[PDB]
């Protein structure tokens, strides 16, 4: 009963929690998947073909 | 001009298409495979139910390049149009344009499937998206566009379902063919 209950980072889609430090410490859900889809998937195609 | 371009690429088929095409439609009735005189000269004498069905035959298949289409001709198209469409200037016309959001070419080819319902084939229903896929990069199929642009439109799920896989082609071949 101090903040909000922060819920940890469930490895799956559907998942992969975090916290956003603002005024009221939200759960937001998925950082940057669009651009740690592009990294991690795009290039890791281009890169081994 | 409604859902449609001078620069789509399916506006202009090339003679390693529209002569292999003609090739691939005399394999389907018993028409014999002599020269251009001989594929031509069975089909002018047709029953015109026999020759619209080798068109649901092939055309259920092989995607929209091997279309039939327009053809570069030495009397009508001086050029492929990306050049051309800069090669003719000083001439005035207004343009009304625009697609729709339900063009797709599984859209466009809804009566297609309605035959290959008909007789009975499942087959031909997953072998025309990925022949549909072939089509989704360049024209000669470069794998290094393919591979990049299935991942842009996110359609490597071709497993289990065709909800997703089924949706996101449509949204892949909407916006090269079409928008
Ligand atoms: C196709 O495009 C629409 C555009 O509004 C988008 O909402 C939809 O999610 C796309 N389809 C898929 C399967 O991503």
């Amino acid at each position: 009963t101090f903040a909000t209950p922060w819920p940890d980072f469930v490895p799956r889609a559907g998942g992969e929690n975090y916290k956003e430090f603002s005024e009221l410490l939200p759960n937001r859900q998925g950082l940057k998947k669009a651009d740690c889809s592009f990294w991690s998937k795009y290039i890791s195609s281009l890169k081994t073909s | 001009l409604m859902g449609g371009s001078a620069l789509s690429p399916a506006a202009v088929i090339s003679h390693e298409r529209a002569q292999q095409q003609a090739i691939a439609l005399a394999k389907e009735v018993s028409c014999p495979m002599s020269s251009s005189q001989e594929v031509v000269s069975c089909l002018r004498q047709k029953p015109a139910n026999v020759l619209n069905d080798a068109q649901t035959k092939l055309l259920a298949v092989s995607g929209p390049f091997h279309y039939w289409g327009p053809v570069i001709d030495g009397h009508f198209l001086r050029e492929p149009p990306a050049r051309a469409l800069k090669r003719s200037l000083w001439v005035e016309v207004d343009l009304l344009i625009g697609s729709s959001q339900d063009d797709g070419l599984i859209n466009r080819a809804k009566a297609v499937k309605q035959f290959e319902e008909s007789r009975g084939r499942t087959s031909s229903k997953t072998a025309f998206y990925q022949a549909l896929q072939n089509s989704l990069g360049g024209e000669d199929s470069d794998a290094r566009v393919e591979a990049a642009a299935t991942w842009y439109y996110s359609l490597e799920h071709s497993t289990d379902d065709y909800a997703s896989f089924s949706r996101a082609l449509e949204n892949a071949t909407r916006d090269y063919f079409i928008i």
